[PDB]
């Protein structure tokens, strides 16, 4: 297990294998965070969330 | 939905429930965005006109967040045949938008190579809609889930009496009696990865409901995305 088959990358969503690193992206709605792994919602009701 | 569980506030918020003249649930749908509904492409022959509600738990009370939308367009897949079932996918554009609120959000659309190395190996996904509780009964009028397992492409082929196409996967239990049924159809399948859930299946079809030997079959989203995309725009 290596790269994205290594715990997704790290990434909180989609995990791409570029050259031979890890590169993460998210869904629309949302922002990839400074640390280039994290998703943050851009709004109230990113999609995916259960409304709690 | 046989078995499984009631959807508690906020729990499955991007479903929706596609009603005909009459204001009854025939069938699911999944919120994708503010103007696009993802449901079974079969579903549309099942009213002759229809509406899509969403916010709705409980089909009895007014919970108060309920909302009712008009179908602008119908996109249906142009390929998808009453024979094998094949291609059971249709978007719907709405008139109005959707209201983002508690019991009102959509669905993630993930990307396919990542969604069916990452979300369609995981153990399971979850189903849900306003359908029968009981092959013979009638429709829910409290809308409930059901966590269902992937099912091994080989031994789903194996247990169905019919073509499983790629366009196509199983997923459910062999003999433990929960499955989605009559009125799910359309309806999300989604999984979850980290707290956030992606769209990843459409309620398609079952010989029977919770039968022993038998799976629920659901349009395999993942093989569609391109689609979905260029149907919203
Ligand atoms: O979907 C159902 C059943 N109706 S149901 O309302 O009980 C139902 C409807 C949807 C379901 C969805 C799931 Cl995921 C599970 C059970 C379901 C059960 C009865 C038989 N059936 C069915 C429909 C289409 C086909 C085609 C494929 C090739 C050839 N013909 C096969 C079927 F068995
Ligand atoms: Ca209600
Ligand atoms: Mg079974």
């Amino acid at each position: 297990r290596k790269l994205c088959s290594l715990d997704n990358g790290d990434c909180d969503q989609f995990c791409h294998e570029e050259q031979n690193s890890v590169v993460c992206s998210c869904a629309r709605g949302y922002t990839l965070a400074d640390n280039g792994k994290a998703c943050i919602p851009t709004g109230p009701y990113p999609c995916g969330k259960q409304t709690l | 939905i046989v078995g499984g569980q009631e959807c508690k506030d906020g729990e499955c918020p991007w479903q929706a429930l596609l009603i005909n003249e009459e204001n009854e649930g025939f069938c699911g749908g999944t919120i994708l965005s503010e103007f696009y509904i993802l449901t079974a492409a079969h579903c549309l022959y099942q009213a002759k006109r229809f509406k899509v509600r969403v916010g709705d738990r409980n089909t009895e009370q007014e919970e108060g967040g309920e909302a009712v939308h008009e179908v602008e367009v119908v996109i249906k897949h142009n390929r998808f045949t009453k024979e094998t079932y094949d291609f059971d996918i249709a978007v719907l554009r709405l008139k109005t938008p959707i209201t983002f609120r508690m019991n009102v959000a959509p669905a993630c659309l993930p990307e396919r190579d990542w969604a069916e190395s990452t979300l369609m190996t995981q153990k399971t996904g979850i189903v849900s809609g306003f359908g029968r509780t009981h092959e013979k009964g009638r429709q829910s009028t409290r809308l409930k889930m059901l966590e269902v397992p992937y099912v091994d492409r080989n031994s789903c082929k194996l247990s169905s009496s019919f073509i499983i196409t790629q366009n196509m996967f199983c997923a459910g239990y062999d003999t433990k009696q929960e499955d989605a049924c009559q009125g799910d159809s359309g309806g999300p399948h989604v999984t979850r990865f980290k707290d956030t859930y992606f769209v990843t299946g459409i309620v398609s079809w079952g010989e029977g409901c919770a039968r022993k030997g038998k799976y629920g079959i659901y349009t395999k989203v993942t093989a569609f995305l391109k689609w979905i995309d260029r149907s919203m725009k």
